[PDB]
């Protein structure tokens, strides 16, 4: 109401306002969900669409070999912490000869996203993040907000409606986790999952959105016909 | 009225912020005294430990700035610990580039000059503190000089300062008018520190235990805090006479 | 007052959704892709009749391959448009080749959002990028203050946008010709157009493989302007 | 006084046939009448069909190898996965090989 | 009025009421503890689980600066993640020049500075968190609680967020009936129930238990994680205690 | 942050005015009027002292005139402070026309880079400007004996005679009356004082509250001369003109 | 973090008033009477020491401050406001004049480069005025005895006598009737000392009352002998002992 | 440095401050530009609350960029200073590097690029003048005339005025001017720009100034007493 | 670049300038010319290291030019040469100085008197009836000593200069192609095609 103004200021019951604002256009996002096995880790995106006419807005983005995320909200936000995470994955490589643990990219996340919410001028990240990736640790599933918060899941899903597909995967833990050594099947869950998600339209060729990293397994993207065998 | 939230004059030539550091300085509710013997500047604090999982020796508003100087604050132990590592800073840069150790009233000022830019450039809050210098300065002799949020800052014969200050100014006022004379007329610093805390506790009108004080004290080429023991064989000889 | 970037309580930058209020006041601008060609084409729209049209640059060359129509504060355009062009020969200095509409687009938008307390406002202007390149073919993108670019296969930006975008809705098919996008953009531009369509208060341009990105004369829209009314007119 | 460059020796030899091209280097490294290693590779597969060999001083040929890799990389990301040209990879070295115009790169450069 | 609004502006009372708001954010959040042993300190945090689809044990909060200091917090975890990023820079400065390892008092007062600094500015906010930490050093074990406002002491035990009163409570006891001292074995245990007691106070959702901790004795003056059978081990003793 | 606590010094009002810029104005309309008349053979500088107490020290005191090089002077009108930073500035610009070019500054460029500083302060850098409005005084061999006058906004303009400050009003509607364009020096001297007489808030005009110069010819052959007027100099052309 | 205040906190009100100026002026009314008086052969300035305490030590607190050894100041307003001023203004008095002229500045060019000071405190940005009218008294080869006041705003008047803060209307009504061109020094010391006693209410002697002067050479004070040239300090703090003296034949 | 975001957007879509610097040139005096078949002239109001003005020294309201161009304005005078001082330096930087004069196109486009990024700039507010840019290109005989506002948006005009009483100015040259045939000479051109002002001035005395505007840096200001001859003879033909 | 020469006459300057431009053992062009028109009545010939002369020249002309367009007037040539000196004596202390030595030749409208400049890259600057600069000065100073005189007509002032030009053609060693010539007086500047 009047600690709203900027990000800078605490409400009277220890609120930052600017950062569930932010917050709040994560919620207006489309939906997508992250899932996981000891193999294999499988983002799904439902994409957007602004009419018929236009192409429908692409939410996936790679960061190396290993890792990548998909994006809920403001899409610009998306793109600069997904650069800087691009940049840090490859510090790691050309000094150090290793691979960017999935956990120290989450943390890395975490205090860029902080030092917008304590400064004045600046404004807090319009945008939640589900990183995936495989690292000497195995596969490996977070999820970013913007308030700062990072973390580690089995599942999980960000977006509107999303708590339709966070129940299932809830209930569907057990199954789910012990799909090793096949991909289709680790996708076909992650379909049946954003599934859970959606009202009134459903999964088209050009509308569905998948990924997926894991043992033998670069990170790669599958976007139009090659996403028709899991409808 | 926005002439209230930063370091700007009102419209009766005042400075709230100022006038609210001030109001800053007794919320600890905490009292402290200055004396000066012949050779020596005795400092004296209560010391209120509330919480029982406390470790009670880390409790402090009794600073050694230097070797020679002793610093004592009121106010809150942010304010009190951040102009406390800026004097030692300064005290420190002086001997450096001068060749000799910082006078307890040159230190007083320059404190004081520090806190006279928060009360005029705005981005800078005054700190809510009150700074109660003390030496054995090898020029001037025993010296306590008091720095406060308003940038103001003087030497002093005897000080206190706290939420009964008044009662523990009068009740030295009234000594030193019957003794005649500008300090404590006494050979040792022990005594010193016994009519320090006796004064204190009969303008106060509390009895003190050994964990109920702080004492802070300055002689030639030393300043030096007192132990628990060093205080409690203190109190056994005021009640001993 | 209250900050630049702050956030309101639905979740979007008020100064960008300001900016986007903006650029509705301003003067229509339509795109359609196909595959023989990308048409762009404006409304002039002048403010007085002694203004000389012909100095209302509202269609403009970024690369060969690379045309531009605005809509909005076109005066904030400048600075985008020498970033663009900069940016596409740029590329071509460091890699001997045409930049990717879809690359020159993004690096366009970067710029949207480095405003705050740096630019001190965002852009006050929409842009229809239109090109092509031998990867995606013939494209055409909207690009907006916001940092977001969509690609369409064809829209309307402006004043007369959302009733354009409808009719546009219709009519767009995947088999249409180059001559046909032509018409469908000055037909579209007559039915929301404030003051009647001739060749002096609308613009066209197109951009192809084989010539290029080309702004057309007077001459050359005006038989498109005479060609369109009279197959209304024979049915 | 500090001396910054070296030569590491070898030799490295490029043919372009009708439908394939060849990169040759031998494997030996030295320094002055010593041998540093027998086989120590200085041709490398830089993605896109593209192969790079840096030859004279092994530290600028390295570094250089390095970054062009990387150049490799940044294109991809920045373009959308687009293959980077033969003729595109030798503009981008000579802006590479240019910034370093007033403190060299001590290389022959063949890709 | 107004003086709520802004950072760094006394009120009238002598208050900076935007450090008392960022308290409120210390007291919403989850309970962590800190106690002082013989030879050394243990920490332990609540973890509270708000899903099954939480990875266990792979949502680590307690961290360490250098080798022999452990950090906990309260509150906003992200301001913590900050405090503790420059922990680790003053203790690699203090390193790099003084040779030997930061001492706590000193690391005490370098988070205690920069904690105040975010008080003197309307141009940054408070830190979001209380911040229980220590270790071993040369003069002994240390145990801190670092404050929003910037206020930090020496503790026998500390603790802090939504559990904090009835975790003092039951620290205080400790204190009470150890008068010669408490071991560190003995400590892990006691931390286990004190947050499973603690959790009392926040038993919508259940929760993990995480405890570390730094001994002369037990490991070697460094600070270490509890793991595996010791963990169990404390877990076991916490149930007991409960029922 | 501190955006709360910004004036915005640099801003528009709906109307399309400078509001810092017309306050400021507004501040000089109550400073002592300063009167300037240019004559074909010379010029004239007269100002009234701001209500002078008898205990001040008139002879070594300089409030109103200030001397630029040995061609140029200006009559203040508003905040000395303010003045006189201006001045300083004017000064050193002046020395430096001279150091580059090795001829003395001609009028007008002088104005123009004083009048252009501020202009700079309504337009940006957040501070207010300055409250001050200047005559100038001088020669130059282009286009001999001027008259300008600068003000708040960094607006400038050339005058035949010109009075800022107090009561200009008034004043300027007495010197449209009575100035023509074959004047002496010694009758634009009488003019001058006549106008301050009229227009004074003060019972009488006494040397004591004036200040007063004249820019002649009136040297040795082809060379221009300053002469600030003493106390006693003052108390002289009183009596002269039959004023007192 | 850093100044974001880089915007002017002094600004023009409708009426075209500036508000914290007249504020300063309003604290330097408050402010405890000081005053100067010129004569024939030297100046005075003189000012009630107002003890915070009877256990301060009013000896430590200097209100007469040296800035040269020809020049000396006095307040009326906030002390710390002034103790920095005094700082800034014998520093400028070495860094813009004496080591480039190698010699001490005329009392009107040092109270011109305080007055700039000053006045930067009204425009600049991020910062109040000072709130303190100063008196500055000095003597220079060219222009002889001078006294001048300086003003928040940053205006400097020269005064043959003058008197500012707390009873300043009164002071300057008894200065006119007692003030002629051809007082003596000892005779402005005297005039001094009465107009003083008006204005302070309680105890009247040499340890309440600071008061200097700028008066003749004084070679014993120099510290050393040698150059003919060199002659001592004009300025001179008179003590408590010199002060009690002249209140018996008061 | 001052940082503050003078010139932003309002919820409808406005940028305010920009606007309110329109409102600075409608206070400012009338200009009006008019260009022939082989000339272009500039005309300007002067107010006549003035007198007892200096008109050697009292800077002129046409200014030269080049010998070959000319620019007037309506709006501050101090701010116009600083546009047609940034103006002059580039058209000199333009012969440097280019080896050849700015076009009338170029220059206009620089000056509106200036005005523009005082639009989207921290710490600064917007230019409070619009202004007539007009001359010949260099080798080139077809008159040119821009027009430039704080905005920065900038446009070709036949004929166009700007400042107060501009509206009403705009209405008689909209009617009077005839594209087909513009203004065949310089005195034709001269009387128009006359007439128009005459709508709005007052008096035709020492209140309007004009400039002529010819090819090959061929510019002259006329005197007083050449422009109340126009005055003279349009007064005796209104009559009727 | 090598030689440039200037002679003060009662009503005018002449300036002469030589036409080739060498680089190592080729005379790369024989028809350059060695100066750039400040202002119309003034006139600046330069010589010294090859690029700086002319970025110096053009440098000096467009500051000139924009003084002329600002004020609405032309400088005096005492005026611009100092202007021109101060530019030299600022250089001569850079990173990397103008290795470049002018004559300034300019008629000055107010006191109806020619003016010339000479000069030097350090900035060293002298009011002179006649100047070179270079080797040209070690023949023609001795020469003009002996045959020149102040109220020369400007015809005069032309022969006076033919006489330099075949010295410098007899002795100097190498071969600079002859001169260009221009005249500044009251009328402003032009140049004499047939030398
Ligand atoms: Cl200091
Ligand atoms: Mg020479």
């Amino acid at each position: 109401n009047n600690y709203d103004g900027d990000t800078v200021t605490f409400s009277p019951t220890g609120r930052l306002f600017q950062v569930e604002y932010a917050l709040e256009a994560i919620k207006q996002g489309s939906v997508t969900v992250g899932l996981r096995s000891n193999t294999h880790a499988v983002l799904v995106a439902l994409k957007r669409n602004a009419d018929e006419l236009s192409s429908y807005q692409k939410k996936i983005i790679k960061c190396d070999e290993h890792m990548g995320l998909s994006l809920a909200g403001l899409a610009p936000d998306a793109r600069v912490l997904s650069n800087y995470l691009r940049q840090q994955c490859n510090y790691s490589s050309l000094v150090f000869n290793r691979k960017l643990a999935v956990e120290r990219a989450g943390h890395l996340l975490c205090d860029k996203a902080q030092k917008n919410t304590q400064s004045y001028g600046g404004r807090p990240y319009g945008v939640g993040l589900l990183i995936i990736g495989y690292d000497k640790s195995g596969a490996h599933l977070l999820e970013f907000q913007p308030s700062g918060n990072v973390t580690e899941l089995y599942g999980t899903a960000i977006g509107a409606r999303s708590q339709g597909a966070k129940t299932y995967l809830e209930r569907t833990l057990d199954t789910f986790i012990k799909i090793d050594g096949n991909p289709d099947e680790l996708i076909k869950a992650g379909v049946e999952a954003i599934s859970q998600s959606l009202r009134d339209e459903s999964l088209t060729v050009d509308n569905l959105s998948i990924a997926i990293v894991g043992k033998d397994t670069p990170f790669t993207i599958y976007d139009g016909e090659a996403v028709a065998k899991y409808i | 009225g926005y002439d209230r939230h930063i370091t700007i004059f009102s419209p009766e030539g005042r400075l709230y912020q100022v006038e609210y550091a001030f109001k800053a300085t007794n919320q600890t509710n905490i009292n402290s005294l200055a004396v000066r013997g012949k050779d020596c500047t005795v400092v004296i604090s209560q010391k209120k430990v509330p919480d029982k999982l406390l470790d009670p020796t880390t409790v402090s508003y009794i600073f050694c700035i230097s070797r020679t100087i002793g610093m004592v604050v009121n106010g809150p132990i942010p304010d009190a610990r951040n102009a406390a590592l800026r004097a030692k800073a300064e005290a420190a840069e002086f001997r450096y580039k001068y060749g000799y150790d910082m006078p307890c009233d040159v230190l007083a000022k320059r404190m004081a000059n520090l806190s006279q830019i928060y009360t005029q450039r705005a981005y800078m809050r005054p700190l809510g503190v009150i700074l109660t210098f003390v030496s054995v300065d090898e020029e001037l002799g025993p010296s306590i000089y008091k720095t406060d949020p308003a940038g103001y800052y003087v030497g002093y014969k005897a000080t206190a300062t706290g939420p009964k200050q008044q009662e523990i100014t009068t009740n030295l006022e009234n000594h030193f008018k019957k003794s005649k004379i500008d300090h404590i007329n006494e050979e040792s610093w022990e005594k010193v520190v016994e009519f320090a805390i006796t004064h204190m506790i009969d303008a106060l009108g509390t009895e003190f235990s050994k964990n109920d004080l702080e004492v802070g004290v300055a002689t030639k080429d030393k300043f030096f805090t007192l132990s628990a023991e060093n205080i409690e064989e203190r109190l056994v000889a005021i009640a001993e006479q | 007052d209250r900050g630049v970037s702050t956030f309101s309580p639905e979740g979007r930058l008020f100064q960008v959704e300001y900016s986007l209020e903006a650029i509705k006041l301003g003067s229509t601008a339509i795109g359609i892709a196909t595959k023989e060609g990308v048409v762009l084409g404006v409304e002039k729209r002048a403010t007085s009749p002694l203004l000389e049209s012909d100095s209302i640059e509202k269609i403009v060359e970024i690369d060969r391959h690379i045309g531009c129509a605005m809509s909005g504060l076109t005066a904030d355009a400048r600075s985008m448009i020498e970033h663009a062009r900069t940016a596409a020969v740029t590329h071509n200095l460091y890699y001997d080749e045409d930049i990717n509409v879809e690359s020159l687009t993004q690096s366009v938008c970067d710029l949207a959002l480095r405003f705050g307390e740096l630019m001190s406002r965002p852009f006050g202007v929409a842009l229809l990028i239109a090109g092509h390149d031998a990867d995606d073919g013939y494209q055409l993108f909207h690009a907006e203050p916001s940092g977001t670019f969509y690609r369409y296969n064809a829209k309307a930006i402006g004043s007369g946008s959302e009733g354009a975008q409808a009719e546009l809705l219709n009519e767009w098919h995947s088999s249409l010709t180059l001559k046909e996008a032509e018409l469908l953009v000055l037909k579209i531009l007559k039915q929301v157009m404030e003051e009647k369509l001739d060749e002096n208060n609308a613009q066209l341009s197109c951009i192809t493989k084989q010539d290029g990105f080309k702004i057309y004369d007077n001459e050359k829209t005006a038989e498109l302007i005479k060609e369109l009314k009279e197959k209304e007119a024979a049915e | 006084q500090f001396n910054p460059y070296g030569d590491n020796g070898g030799t490295i030899l490029g043919i372009a046939g009708e439908d394939f091209a060849v990169l040759a280097g031998d494997t030996r490294n030295i320094t002055d009448y010593s041998i540093n290693s027998r086989y120590e590779p200085k041709v490398f597969d830089c993605g896109d069909n593209i192969v790079m060999s840096a030859n004279g001083f092994a530290a600028d040929g390295d570094a250089l190898v390095k970054r062009f890799k990387n150049s490799v990389k940044w294109y991809h990301f920045d373009h959308n996965d687009k293959k980077l040209s033969i003729n595109s990879a030798a503009r981008n070295i000579q802006h590479l090989l240019y910034g370093k115009r007033f403190f060299p790169y001590y290389v022959h450069t063949i890709i | 009025t107004g003086y709520d609004l802004s950072n760094s502006v006394f009120s009238p009372d002598g208050r900076n009421f935007q450090v008392e708001y960022a308290v409120k954010a210390v007291e919403n959040g989850t309970t962590s503890i800190g106690i002082k042993c013989n030879d050394g300190v243990v920490f332990a945090v609540e973890k509270l689980i708000t899903s099954k689809l939480l990875v266990p044990q792979k949502n680590v909060k307690i961290q360490v600066v250098d080798r022999h200091i452990g950090c906990v917090y309260s509150g906003l975890i992200p301001d913590g993640r900050h405090l503790v990023n420059r922990g680790r820079e003053e203790a690699a400065s203090f390193k790099k020049l003084y040779k030997t390892p930061i001492p706590i008092p000193a690391f005490a007062d370098r988070l205690g500075q920069y904690v105040q600094a975010h008080t003197l500015y309307n141009s940054v906010r408070p830190f979001g968190v209380s911040t229980i930490f220590g270790g071993v050093d040369k003069n002994g074990a240390h145990l801190y609680m670092l404050e929003p406002s910037g206020s930090y002491w020496g503790y026998k035990g500390a603790a802090t967020g939504k559990g904090r009163q009835s975790a003092k409570a039951e620290l205080e006891k400790l204190v009470d009936h150890h008068p010669e001292g408490l071991s560190a074995r003995e400590a892990v245990k006691q931390a286990a129930k004190i947050i499973y007691l603690a959790h009392e106070d926040n038993k919508e959702k259940d929760f993990e238990l995480e405890i570390s901790w730094c001994s002369l004795s037990e490991t070697n003056g460094l600070h270490k994680f509890v793991k595996g059978d010791l963990l169990q081990e404390a877990i076991d003793f916490a149930q007991k205690e409960i029922n | 942050g501190s955006r709360r606590y910004d004036s915005r010094t640099t801003i528009f009002s709906p109307e399309g005015r400078l509001y810092q810029v017309e306050y400021a104005l507004e501040s000089i309309s109550h400073a002592g009027t300063a009167i300037g008349i240019m004559a074909s053979d010379g010029i004239v500088l007269a100002a009234e002292r701001k209500v002078t107490s008898t205990l001040l020290e008139q002879d070594t005191s300089t409030e109103k005139l200030y001397k630029l090089n040995d061609k140029i002077a200006v009559a203040v009108a508003g905040l000395t402070a303010d003045a006189e930073i201006l001045i300083n500035t004017a000064r050193i610009h002046a020395q430096n026309y001279l150091k580059t070019y090795n001829e003395d500054i001609p009028v007008e460029i002088l104005v123009r880079r004083l009048s252009d500083i501020k202009q700079g302060y309504t337009q940006h850098g957040g501070l207010r400007p300055f409250g001050v409005s200047f005559i100038y005084a001088g020669y130059d061999d282009r286009y001999g004996y001027q008259l300008y006058t600068s003000n708040p906004s960094g607006n400038y303009t050339g005058w035949k005679a010109i009075s800022v400050g107090a009561n200009t009003s008034a004043a300027q509607t007495l010197l449209q009356m009575d100035y023509k364009d074959d004047m002496k020096v010694d009758d634009a001297i009488e003019l001058a004082l006549k106008t301050l007489s009229k227009t004074t808030d003060s019972s009488a005009l006494t040397y004591d509250r004036l200040e007063f110069a004249t820019i002649r010819k009136g040297a040795n052959d082809g060379e221009v001369y300053q002469k600030i007027f003493k106390p006693q100099e003052i108390k002289d052309i009183l009596v002269k003109t039959g004023i007192t | 973090m850093t100044d974001r205040y880089s915007f002017s906190l002094t600004t023009f009100s409708p009426s075209g008033k500036l508000g914290q100026i007249d504020y300063a002026l309003t604290a330097v009314k408050q402010g405890v009477t000081s005053l100067g008086i010129k004569a024939t052969n030297g100046v005075v300035i003189a000012t009630e020491k107002k003890s915070s305490s009877p256990l301060a030590m009013s000896e430590t607190l200097s209100k007469v401050s040296l800035l040269t050894p020809d020049i000396g100041a006095v307040y009326s307003g906030m002390g710390p406001d002034y103790r920095v001023l005094v700082d800034k203004s014998r520093k400028v008095a070495h860094t813009s004049y004496k080591r480039i002229y190698g010699e001490y500045p005329p009392t009107k060019l040092l109270v011109s480069e305080v007055a700039k000071i000053m006045q930067e405190a009204t425009q600049s940005g991020g910062v109040r005025p000072f709130g303190v009218s100063l008196l500055i008294a000095g003597h220079d080869e060219f222009n002889g005895f001078s006294l001048y006041q300086v003003d928040p705003s940053g205006s400097y008047f020269p005064w043959k006598a003058t008197a500012i803060g707390k009873g300043s209307v009164a002071a300057k009504t008894f200065l006119e009737k007692r003030w002629n061109d051809e007082l003596e020094l000892e005779d402005a010391i005297h005039i001094a000392l009465l107009t003083l006693k008006e204005s302070v209410e309680g105890e009247f002697n040499g340890d309440t009352i600071e008061l200097a002067i700028i008066g003749d050479e004084n070679p014993d004070l120099l510290g050393y002998t040698g150059i003919p040239t060199d002659k001592g300090p004009r300025f001179r703090k008179l003590t408590s002992q010199e002060i009690n003296d002249r209140l018996e034949a008061l | 440095g001052y940082d503050r975001a003078l010139s932003i957007f309002s919820p409808d879509g406005h940028i305010f401050q920009v606007e309110y610097a329109l409102e600075a040139v409608k206070r400012g005096t009338c200009a009006v530009g008019v260009k022939g078949k082989n000339c272009v002239v500039l005309g300007c109001e002067r107010r006549s609350t003035l007198k007892l003005q200096d008109t050697r020294i009292t800077p002129s309201k046409v200014s030269k960029i080049d010998s070959h161009v000319v620019l007037s304005f309506s709006g501050l005078n101090a701010d116009s200073r600083i546009l047609i001082e940034k103006a002059r330096v580039e058209a000199q930087s333009h012969r440097l590097t280019l080896e050849d004069p700015v076009t009338v196109e170029y220059l206009t486009r620089y000056v509106a690029g200036v005005q523009q990024r005082y639009t989207q700039s921290g710490g600064v507010r917007p230019f409070g003048v619009s202004t007539l840019i007009a001359g010949f290109d260099p080798r080139d005989d077809e008159p040119k005339l821009y027009q430039t506002e704080p905005s920065g948006i900038y446009s070709s005009w036949s004929a166009q005025t700007i400042g107060r009483n501009s509206k009403t100015v705009r209405e008689f040259l909209e009617k009077n001017y005839d594209r087909k045939e513009p203004p065949a000479t310089v005195e034709e051109c001269v009387k128009l720009t006359v007439r128009s002002l005459l709508e709005v001035v007052q008096t035709g005395a020492k209140n309007i100034e004009i400039t002529v505007v010819k090819p090959d840096s061929d510019i002259v200001a006329l005197s007083s007493e050449e422009i109340n001859q126009y005055v003279t003879q349009i007064e005796q033909e209104k009559q009727e | 670049m090598d030689i440039i020469l200037g002679i003060r006459v009662q009503d005018s300057v002449i300036l002469a300038s030589s036409k080739a431009v060498t680089r190592g053992i080729s005379v790369l062009k024989d028809s350059d010319d060695k100066t750039r028109q400040l202002s119309p009545h003034t006139l600046m010939s330069f010589a010294g290291e090859a690029g700086d002369t002319v970025q110096f020249a053009e440098y000096i002309q467009a500051n000139i030019q924009l003084y002329s367009i600002r004020e609405d007037y032309e400088l005096s040539p005492q005026a611009v040469s100092s202007f021109v000196r101060q530019e030299l004596a600022k250089s001569i202390r850079s990173r990397r100085p103008y290795q470049v030595n002018v004559l300034i030749g300019g008629y000055d409208k107010k006191k109806n008197k020619p003016e010339l400049y000479q000069i030097d890259y350090l900035g060293t600057k002298v009011e002179l009836p006649y100047g070179a600069h270079g080797y040209s000065g070690f023949y023609t100073f001795s020469l003009l000593d002996h045959h020149y005189r102040p109220d020369m007509t400007t015809e005069e002032g032309l022969d006076l200069l033919k006489l330099c030009v075949q010295e410098l053609e007899k002795r100097m060693p190498m071969d600079f192609k002859g001169v260009i010539v221009k005249i500044v007086d009251k009328d402003g500047i032009r140049q004499v095609d047939d030398f």
